[PDB]
């Protein structure tokens, strides 16, 4: 009942899935060997076998080994099955190219043979978790390759895409947005709502909110997993206000090709800070809108909310939520469209946020999950775009995309893609 | 009582049979030196289906050792359980066939068949009640090949009404060893159709994909292939040494299996297969069970099934397991693969399951299998044939033992008979 | 003469078995007919003695659905010498719009076949 | 008085018996060796020696010894005369040709021989109660040899037949078919009325009603017994309307060849659910005429009833009885042919059901014994004629039949006779 393939591509993936399953085993007390001291609150996420051992349904699939067999030494290597978690002999050498055609191409078989046998064990699935990155070669070729078969193999279950983004400034290699680009077209064809992530925004939240100044992208990584568990919170534990997770996709989505909302989390505080605040729910519905908080780098106030869904976790009452709710459309500095006076959608759960050890998140007895569509997030690709001009008015990089099979015109057909969606999410807005 | 016995063909042959016999000993819980040490009376019921009473409460199987040089039966008397056979079945030439099957059938095991024929009546005679004959013998070479179809003629010229099921490792291209094994194929599989009431057909090409690809084996040896050669041995024979709730001997499956009397060369498999750190992890459920089983990894050919149509499959399952799962995956296999099940045969599985599962597993799955796609073996055997029939070459050494070109040319003819029956149905 | 069928062919069938008096309140015919009772309650009015309507029960899950078709095909459209394969069947009870259309077509055609039979 | 000889032949007639005797023997308080611990009830099914021991009259017949000496180590090892417990050397192989040529051929003398030395001190002698099931090979050609000779030397005898008949779907053999056809014409000719047993009706049945998930045929054997030993209720024990086995099938009878009337039981409930209902007469017999709860998969409400006859036990008054009835002629979805507008036979008996310990039925007050004949059942053999069709049209497994000593045209007339049949069961229901 409620199970949920969880898939990891590229190194971002399969490392932000190793902080994922990390917080999941904390929440729902797992020991890194897999088993139970001492519910079915984990059947949503873990299978059981006969000996007492809880079995995580996730592939990692990454076309290098080193962070594979690196988690193959960690702390998790008896937790996680050995051969679903698929490594190749060639990395993806950041290129799109080698990644959808030639690399992946004698992987990718194996991916979707581990896949059907998740399947087979779950018996209310309920939707797909994929990880990966834009700019990353794997993160982009494998993904986009593997899209393609899991909407013909499993076209009516819902499939959650979370992507990593990348920044207007921050950058770790020059051919991102060639890799960016191409991943457009599965995001519109082959995934029922995205969620993207940038890097710099969130270097921003974890520099003034969490006062600390050195953190790693483990700190990224233990925050991802808590917008990803708040966001299956509904289907794993008791709530006054459940959300599916085929009602929560119902209440993003205005348009099938508009499912691209943004997300926040709150409260992101550190421990020395939890203490002076009370903390309330208004607060943290407060501190959402806010775009010092956002998760990419777009002004909401440069743009129009179309959908809104309050997702609280912990000790949170639905009055407080009404109130709260009635003191943000008082303002008339966040403008929805005209499309929904009715505004938010409210999702209330019982269990209080999980906190990591190592963490440099503070315990706080509420937590709220925010996922908004909104039109200015378009700024996010209205710079990425532009990017594209800047390389392919040359073609920059091209002879090795060219190279490993890929046809020339696929970046014509690319920047189409993302001018229509650019167009798509601007007309909705008037 | 359903007595069955057994002839070793072969090094190929005795060795896998010597291997059969040791997991069937601890099976059965009987000691190196053939005293019983089981554990339940279970193990002991059935003892005469394998091994004969003999003084002192020890057990000598129903084995007749053949072979055409005393070097094999020199290993197999100083192996794991050498002491336990007849010192009167090992019997043996001196020089032997050099991997020419005329010298097996005319030269060099004629002249052994009346040391062999002596032995197996006797065996015969010590039965209560005979069911059958189960040889172990290779199509390579031409020991096993030559001399395993002789003697199985004989024995089913004097035994015409018993069970006759051959477990044959037969030649394969990418993993042959000896140059002339086409030939002793064809002029095996000719006597094999003809004579034998089944035929497992097995390929080493398939036992090395299943010990890399399945079992994760760095180093799999020989014996490891006879290990996965000997768990299907033991399966077959299952339900008529122990009791269980469908209860399906050798007849039963016969009955069920071989649509018509030629289509009996069939596809054996097992179940569970893991390696030793993934057992840990693995669910042993039956549904798992199944959908292991009808892999096509888990078969021990190089016939690829989704290239033809199951005509039959028997599926003898083993362990304190209920049914009804068992019925619906064997009507889901054949209802959502359909395409890949003679459709104008509606159920193709044959059901068993035994109530006592083999020593250190819950729960065991044995595949047998009646697909067009095993021509695949067939043909290109034919084919490998032609390419060394055509135009005359290694025939000195055929027909300077007496052998004549006009029998190649009808075996030959025959292999194109039989990929033309299995091609019909397909 | 049409060699194909159009749009407007599919109204006169819509309104001719408006035409009948059946036993039915007022809703759509496309999710009706797709349960199947319907089909013989409309047969019922030609010749009321092959009906029988000791057999089919009104359901409504896709099970019942199918197996009151199956049993229609072989008792009301082999008298009416009318063979449809499973594919189809498995359209017209998930109320496929045109597909049970394309049985009404010709079903009172049939009928009428029979109508001006000399039966004894 | 009133000595009913019961056969047992074949695995599932063998064990079927194993747990009809383990029934019988708790209901009249016999221990299983045989005992009485401490009024002529058991004289119906055991006979009586000097030293107080409690003897069955039944012969268990298996070309096969497996199942049979394994009741020779079971509990019931002692409570059975042991030479009367025949076993062969040779098993059936599912076939019917060696079963009723060749392998029973050797057998079958000494298996009359103690039939013979049954019925002598059976000084009542009212019927016989044969078991087996249709596709084995011994149910049918050692049944097909047995019925044979028992017709020409107990031919006033009446012989009740209950076999067990497969599945539309659920099958253990695909020569089940060939063995059922060429028993047609045992229970035509040589048969007083058979009732036939369906295994994947009865798993819907415990899979609905018992909400047991895992039961094995102990569970389907554990409600044959129940339903067999309801059919001998009245003969056994004290009852207001007593129906007599020569009474109970003239009233299920119209003509001589109609004899297949099907069987359902009530109230098939486990024991967490026995609590929560009253259990009144009317429901328990409102549900005997539920498509839900026919031993066959065959739809009732697909065709029309000819006979009727309520076989009713326990703490059940014949008004409720009128009641019920009243109610059941009153619905028009159970429509019955133009032959008997007086619809129902009733019998009421005064011994409460007896539960297994071991079993999953529920202990209730009153229990119904369900017999009807009708036309609808003839879809049960309506497909299994197209059946025969698919394998015989290439002659699919004959050589066996004939190189078994069986005429190739044993088929033809087979097929013959089984469109005789379901042509015989059309025509009367007009
Ligand atoms: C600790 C543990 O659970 O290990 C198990 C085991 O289940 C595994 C590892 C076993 C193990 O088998 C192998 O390692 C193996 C190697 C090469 C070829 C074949 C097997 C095992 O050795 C095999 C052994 O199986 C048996 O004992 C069966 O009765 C089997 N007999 C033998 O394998 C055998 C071994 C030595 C001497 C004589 C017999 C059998 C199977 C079918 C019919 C009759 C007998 C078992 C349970 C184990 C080990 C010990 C690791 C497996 O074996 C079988 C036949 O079930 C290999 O895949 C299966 C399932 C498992 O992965
Ligand atoms: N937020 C976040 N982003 C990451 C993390 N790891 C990698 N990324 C993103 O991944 C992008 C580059 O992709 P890669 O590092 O090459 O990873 P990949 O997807 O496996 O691509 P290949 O190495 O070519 O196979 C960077 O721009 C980062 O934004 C992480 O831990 N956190
Ligand atoms: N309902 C029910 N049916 C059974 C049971 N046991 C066997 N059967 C039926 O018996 C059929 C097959 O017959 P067999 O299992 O071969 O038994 P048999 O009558 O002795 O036939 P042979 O083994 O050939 O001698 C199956 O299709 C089952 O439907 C049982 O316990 N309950
Ligand atoms: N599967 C398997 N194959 C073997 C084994 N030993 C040998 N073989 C192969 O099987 C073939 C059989 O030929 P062989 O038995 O030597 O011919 P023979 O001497 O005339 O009987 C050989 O070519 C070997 O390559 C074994 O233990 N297992
Ligand atoms: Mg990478
Ligand atoms: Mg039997």
């Amino acid at each position: 009942m409620r199970e949920c393939i969880s898939i990891h591509v590229g190194q971002a993936g399969v490392q932000i899935g190793n902080a994922c399953w990390e917080l999941y085993c904390l929440e729902h007390g797992i020991q890194p060997d897999g088993q139970m001291p001492s519910d079915d609150s984990f059947n949503t996420f873990f299978s059981e076998t006969g000996a007492g051992k809880h079995v995580p349904r996730a592939v990692f699939v990454d076309l290098e080994p080193t962070v594979i067999d690196e988690v193959r030494t960690g702390t998790y290597r008896q937790l996680f099955h050995p051969e679903q978690l698929i490594t190749g002999k060639e990395d993806a050498a950041n290129n799109y190219a080698r990644g959808h055609y030639t690399i992946g191409k004698e992987i990718i078989d194996l991916v979707l043979d581990r896949i059907r046998k998740l399947a087979d064990q779950c018996t209310g699935l309920q939707g797909f978790l994929v990880f990966h990155s834009f700019g990353g070669g794997t993160g982009s070729g494998f993904t986009s390759l593997l899209m393609e078969r899991l909407s013909v193999d499993y076209g009516k279950k819902s499939k959650l895409e979370f992507s990593i983004y990348p920044a207007p400034q921050v950058s770790t290699a020059v051919v991102e947005p060639y890799n960016s680009i191409l991943t457009t077209h599965t995001t519109l064809e082959h995934s029922d709502c995205a969620f993207m992530v940038d890097n710099e925004a969130i270097y921003d939240i974890c520099r003034r909110n969490l006062d600390i100044e050195r953190p790693t992208y483990t700190n990224l990584n233990r925050l991802i997993s808590q917008i990803v568990s708040s966001i299956t919170a509904s289907l794993r534990f008791d709530g006054a206000l459940n959300v599916d997770l085929t009602e929560f996709q119902t209440n993003l989505v205005p348009y099938p090709r508009i499912h691209f909302p943004l997300a926040t989390y709150a409260p992101v505080i550190s421990a020395e800070k939890a203490y002076h605040e009370q903390l309330s729910v208004a607060e943290i519905t407060n501190a959402c809108f806010e775009p010092a908080n956002q998760m990419v780098k777009c002004d909401p106030r440069h743009g129009k909310y179309m959908a809104c869904c309050l997702l609280y976790r912990g000790d949170v009452v639905p009055k407080d939520v009404n109130a709260a709710i009635a003191t943000i459309k008082t303002k008339r500095s966040i403008q929805f469209v005209d499309w929904c006076p009715t505004g938010f959608k409210v999702g209330i759960n019982y269990q209080p946020p999980t906190v990591v050890p190592g963490g440099d998140l503070a315990k706080v007895q509420r937590a709220v999950c925010m996922l908004s569509n909104t039109t200015a997030i378009a700024e996010a690709w209205a710079r990425l775009d532009h990017k594209f001009d800047l390389m392919y008015a040359k073609r920059a990089f091209v002879h090795w995309y060219v190279g490993e099979g890929m046809e020339e015109g696929e970046f014509s057909e690319a920047r189409e893609d993302m001018a229509a969606l650019e167009k798509d999410y601007e007309e909705v807005g008037v | 009582m359903r007595e069955i016995v057994h002839i070793q063909a072969g090094q190929c042959g005795n060795q896998i049979g010597a291997k059969f016999w040791e997991v069937i000993s601890d099976e059965h819980g009987i000691d190196p030196t053939g005293s019983y040490h089981g554990d339940s009376d279970l193990q002991l019921e059935r003892i005469n289906v394998y091994y004969n009473e003999a003084t002192g409460n020890k057990y000598v199987p129903r084995a007749i050792l053949v072979d055409l040089e005393p070097g094999t039966m020199d290993s197999v008397r100083s192996g794991p359980f050498g002491q336990i056979f007849r010192p009167d079945n090992f019997v043996f030439g001196q020089s032997g066939a050099g991997n020419n099957w005329a010298k097996g059938h005319y030269t060099e095991g004629a002249e052994l068949v009346d040391s062999v024929l002596d032995v197996v009546r006797k065996e015969s005679e010590s039965c209560d009640c005979l069911q059958g004959f189960q040889l172990t013998h290779s199509l390579g070479g031409g020991t096993g090949s030559g001399m395993g179809t002789l003697l199985i003629s004989k024995i089913r010229e004097e035994y015409p009404d018993r069970i006759m099921n051959t477990f044959s490792v037969m030649p394969s291209p990418k993993v042959s060893d000896t140059v002339v094994e086409p030939y002793n194929a064809t002029l095996s599989v000719h006597q094999l159709v003809e004579n034998t009431d089944e035929t497992y057909s097995i390929d080493n090409e398939a036992l090395y994909d299943i010990c890399f690809r399945t079992l994760k084996l760095t180093t799999p040896t020989y014996g490891d292939l006879n290990h996965l050669v000997s768990a299907t041995m033991s399966g077959v024979t299952t339900c008529l040494r122990f009791p269980g709730q469908l209860n399906a001997d050798l007849r039963k499956l016969a009955v069920n299996m071989v649509p018509f009397p030629r289509l009996h060369f069939f596809m054996p498999g097992f179940a569970p297969l893991t390696s030793r750190g993934s057992q840990q992890y693995r669910a042993l459920t039956v549904p798992e069970l199944t959908q292991q089983m009808f892999d096509s990894k888990n078969m021990m050919a190089a016939c690829d099934p989704r290239h033809g149509r199951y005509l039959t499959v028997a599926a003898i399952f083993r362990g304190r397991m209920s049914m009804k799962e068992v019925d619906e995956q064997m009507l889901n296999v054949q209802n959502k693969n359909s395409s890949y099940f003679v459709e104008w045969i509606p159920n193709n599985v044959k059901t068993a399951v035994c109530d006592i599962p083999p020593r250190g597993l819950k729960m065991s799955a044995t595949f047998i299998g009646n697909s067009t796609a095993i021509q695949e073996l067939f043909k290109r055997i034919s084919e490998q044939f032609t390419a060394m029939f055509r135009r005359k070459a290694f025939l000195h050494w055929y027909t300077g033992e007496g052998m004549d070109e006009m029998e190649f040319t009808e075996a030959e003819s025959n292999m194109n008979d039989l990929v033309s029956e299995y091609q019909q149905y397909q | 003469m049409a060699s194909s069928v159009d749009e407007e062919a599919l109204h006169q069938l819509y309104l001719w078995v408006d035409n009948i008096p059946l036993s039915r309140p007022k809703r759509n015919l496309s999710r009706d007919f797709s349960d199947g009772v319907l089909v013989a309650e409309v047969i019922k009015f030609y010749f009321p003695k092959m009906v029988e309507m000791h057999n089919y029960v009104p359901a409504n899950s896709l099970q019942q659905k199918l197996s009151n078709w199956g049993h229609l095909n072989r008792k009301v459209l082999k008298r009416l010498n009318f063979s449809v394969p499973d594919d189809v069947m498995r359209k017209i009870a998930q109320c496929a719009p045109g597909v049970v259309e394309l049985v009404l077509i010709p079903l009172r055609q049939r009928l009428e076949e029979r109508q001006r039979r000399r039966k004894q």
